[PDB]
RNA sequence: GAAGGUCACGGCGAGACGAGCCGUUAUAGGUGUCAAGUGGAAGUGCAGUGAUGUAUGCAGCUGAGGCAUCCUAACAGACCCACAGACUUGAAC
RNA sequence: AUUGAGAGGACCUUUCCCUAGUACGAGAGGACCGGGAAGGACGCACCUCUGGUGUACCAGUUAUCGUGCCCACGGUAAACGCUGGGUAGCCAAGUGCGGAGCGGAUAACUGCUGAAAGCAUCUAAGUAGUAAGCCCACCCCAAGAUGAGUGCUCUCCUAU
RNA sequence: UCACAUCGACGGGAAGGUUUGGCACCUCGAUGUCGGCUCUUCGCCACCUGGGGCUGUAGUAUGUUCCAAGGGUUGGGCUGU
RNA sequence: ACAACUCUCUCUAAGGAACUCGGCAAAAUAGCCCCGUAACUUCGGGAGAAGGGGUGCCCCCUCACAAAGGGGGUCGAAGU
């Protein structure tokens, strides 16, 4: 009876979770902050943290790991070049979660994600 | 009520395949320990009804507590922590306050431990998981599957039988697993091996205290 | 399935009123939320 | 875990090819015998000229079983068939010899079967 | 001693004991074994067990492996503790070259193989 | 603003919601690492006309588990509550 | 932190072995009493072992589309494209545990002493054995037990 | 051999309300008819399990009947049953 | 958010109709090529009867067999 689980579902199928986290992912790596709610926001530290990880080993196969992910290639070109002179000390968790009043239509509670 | 023995509070720290040189393989408990079973206050015939002993566990900063159970526990001049459980016992005397309980000294092994314990919980579940029931067919059309069926009979009773089995919160509560056997005493670590399961997860307060067979305690 | 007969009038006060009281409860929590608004928050 | 319907190889020579499971024996009220256990079973087919003719009510003992086993040393064995021996009564099988192997579970009660076992 | 890391400590004390009665070789899927061990039938006569390793769950102190072997006739799957003390002799005599972690299709595959 | 309680804030082997329990400078996440799973990546070298194999390499990818470390979020803060306790008798310094 | 009025759950049964081939019986057969045995059903708990699942994870592979092209990945083939594995969790076919008392009062029954009725009589006085049945005991709940129990400890300043 | 171990003719007297009836008292401005599944609970006039008396009870295994309703009282073939 | 329960689905150790009014429902079979095909018959059928074997990818013989046919290799537990 989720004892012991740990996955944020997103109210979705598989289709379309990770399809979210995806292109939430995408979109936060290239503005680099974002308004959406609190639970798409709080899922989405396991991705772009594991992204910014993946950026500090710039190699032909992480590029390609990366790659896979973002579905767009001038963002994750972006980084690489980027990310270990801005991040190079930081040693985990670049990702801040600031929170914001609900939405009006629906009561639906609401954040901001960006870099840290 | 009457316990065969003072217990001893204790720790749950999952399963081990325990050896032994005939080549039995036994499933086991390893059981941790945290600062203390420091015993705490005794009750009497005199002045509080009857005979026990109370006896604390698990060190804590003294600003998680409340004032009165820094008071509590500061007039036996004791350690701070949490879970007071009592030991009503016939016997009353050698358990003055602030006294440590040597769980080495005070089992010494094959000696079935009677361990309680709050179980893993399963939350509201339905009247197959939780009693036991059997689920009608699942074809030949049958609109019933999971289900209690009916409950009760007809006009002459006119109405639900008290306590009739039906669908609620099963799991997290006292359960206590009684005669289980001390397989090693591991001096170095202070960990308790015993023979088989034990209620709770990894995490949960173990009451460990001795056989309450009927040759033990009161006719 | 049906009702026998209606709860009319009291009955129905009672009702409303706790869920009047979900009210309530919503409009302590945000009156907290505006001091919370008020100096800091870093 | 053999049960009510449930069809067996014969691991021995007494002419009886396959034989089907249709009570268990000792023990009231029970699902399913694994391996130890005596059966009753009805002979499905046999070889032509043996005694043991076809449909035949008979009692046999499990030896092999698809469903592990254990011993207390921790080791478990399955096997790739469900298969039985056909009991006589008491004592011994009927043929006067076994195939396949046998565990040593078997010996307590079965004296005479792991005798004249090939592989043990 | 921290008390989560205990059933690691105690696992590390119960192998590197075990391992210092007799160093067992790096085993795992698809590697013919020999393997013989001490039965307790009131008699030492050293029963061996030959055949295939399909699987290898690893676990600690009962860290344990699936030997197949087409026995006289019948097909036979036997598990044994890797870690015993009943278990005397280990050897491996051959390499068969699988790539899979079980092989569990090797149930129902032909007796040709082994 | 007493003791304390309730909210909020991060959670849970607790949980339909309330409830319960832990945490609020080792609670969750991240990062580091290690059990464990899976089965030998990518790139390049070499072999073969080629499908492919093969070495670098118990790799690579995972890691709901344990342990370490404040890198991120536990900021900001709110609400409730006090007459030392009506009244009568009888023992007691 | 407990006390327990009260209220529930659980007190089930099987053959085998010793007693003993003894008592009994011409033989054939084969005990009473008590003490050990491994099960069945049943309940309580757990995941070390064996596994199921495990759309989280890893691996192969069809079709086609996308990443400019080869390489290498991604999407889709309802709410896994199809397979082959599987940690945690949850599960049993898996693992542990359980049923115990030389405690009380009884039911049928067997009695002792003993008249009415010089004898007899288990009863009218009294009293002893004596059941999976009844009550305590085991295990969980429990002072909303308004009859609201008991213990230990903390707190009673002011616009706060 | 002996009515009364075990049966008990001709006859007599009871309780129970599970069968087949008799009556037509509630319900025709509707109270769904059998068997099966699921889930109960209760009664004793006891199938087994506990403890007994008698036996035409040597023992084993019964027969009979007293106490006892705590627990249990399988899986299939055929038939809507 | 990830309780019971219902539905639309996916899998399932050992057994394999023991279910049930009844195998209802689910599962299994499946494309192509080659071999092979019984009782009976209105001689047209039955018949795709039944039952078997081969299929992926690469490289080759052929003055004419829609990745043919045949020969040889190579990958996977598995090639419609």
């Amino acid at each position: 009876m989720k004892h012991g689980r740990k996955i944020h579902r997103l109210s979705r199928p598989a289709d379309q979770r990770r399809a979210l986290l995806r292109g939430l992912t995408t979109q936060l790596l290239k503005h680099g902050r974002i308004k959406t709610t609190r639970a798409k926001a709080s899922a989405m530290r396991k991705y772009v943290d594991k992204m910014i990880t993946l950026a500090k080993e710039g190699s032909l196969h992480k590029r390609r790991q990366a790659l896979g992910f973002i579905y767009e290639k001038q963002i994750v070109h972006a980084l690489f070049a980027e990310v270990p002179e801005r991040y190079g000390d930081r040693n985990g968790g670049y990702t801040r979660i600031i929170r914001t009043l609900p939405r009006r239509g629906d009561n639906a509670p609401m954040a901001y994600i960006e870099l840290v | 009520s009457v316990d065969a023995g003072i217990g001893v509070m204790g720790t749950k720290l999952g399963m081990m395949s325990f050896f032994e040189e005939d080549g039995t393989v036994v499933p086991v408990t390893v059981i941790g320990f945290k600062e203390g079973n420091i015993v705490t206050q005794v009750k009497t015939e005199s002045t509080d009804g009857y005979n026990a002993v109370q006896v604390g566990y698990e060190r804590l900063r003294d600003r998680k507590l409340t004032m009165p159970e820094r008071g509590h526990l500061n007039k036996a001049g004791v350690i701070p922590m949490r879970h007071l459980q009592e030991f009503r016992l016939v016997s009353v005397d050698d358990f003055t306050p602030s006294q440590k309980l040597l769980f080495e000294e005070l089992f010494k092994e094959g000696d079935m431990v009677d361990i309680s314990g709050t179980t893993i919980g399963k939350g509201f579940q339905g009247g197959i998981k939780r009693h036991n029931f059997k689920r009608g067919l699942m074809t030949h059309g049958s609109k019933s599957h999971r289900a209690l069926g009916s409950i009760g009979a007809g006009t002459t009773p006119g109405h639900v039988y008290k306590g009739k089995k039906m669908p609620g919160r099963m799991g997290g509560t006292k359960t206590k697993i009684r005669k289980l056997k001390i397989m090693k005493i591991d001096t170095d670590l202070r960990v308790v091996m015993i023979k088989g399961a034990v209620p709770g997860k990894p995490g949960n307060l173990l009451r460990l205290a001795p056989a309450k067979i009927v040759g033990k305690n009161i006719p | 399935a049906v009702p026998k007969k209606r709860t009319s009038i009291y009955k129905k006060r009672i009702r409303k009123n706790i869920w009047k009281k979900k009210g309530y409860w919503a409009a302590l929590k945000a009156f907290s939320l505006a001091k919370s608004l008020s100096t800091g928050n870093s | 875990m053999i049960q009510p319907q449930t069809h067996l190889n014969v691991a021995d020579n007494s002419g009886a090819r396959e034989l089907m499971c249709i009570r268990i024996i000792g023990a009231s009220n029970r699902r399913y015998a694994r391996i130890g256990d005596v059966i009753v079973a009805v002979i499905k087919e046999a070889i032509p000229n043996t005694p043991l003719e076809r449909s035949e009510v008979i009692r046999a003992v499990v030896v092999r079983t698809c469903k592990e086993l254990k011993r207390d040393n921790g080791m478990i064995i399955r096997y790739d068939d469900n298969a039985a021996v056909i009991i006589d009564q008491e004592g011994n099988p009927k043929g006067t010899r076994i195939f396949g192997a046998i565990a040593r579970e078997l010996r307590q009660k079965f004296a005479k079967i792991v005798s004249l076992a090939p592989e043990v | 001693v921290k008390l989560g890391d205990i059933m690691g400590i105690l696992n590390k004390k119960a192998v590197h004991a075990a391992e210092e009665l007799r160093p067992v070789p790096g085993i795992r899927t698809g590697d013919i074994v020999q393997i013989r061990l001490e039965v307790p039938e009131n008699k030492r006569r050293l029963s061996v067990y030959k055949g295939i390793v399909i699987s290898r769950q690893n676990a600690g102190i009962h860290t344990t492996i699936r030997i197949r072997r087409i026995i006289a006739g019948v097909g036979v799957e036997i598990v044994f503790p890797l870690y015993s003390p009943n278990i005397k002799e280990i050897k491996v005599v051959s390499h068969r070259k699988v790539r899979k972690a079980r092989l569990y299709y090797l149930r129902d595959k032909l007796p040709r193989l082994s």
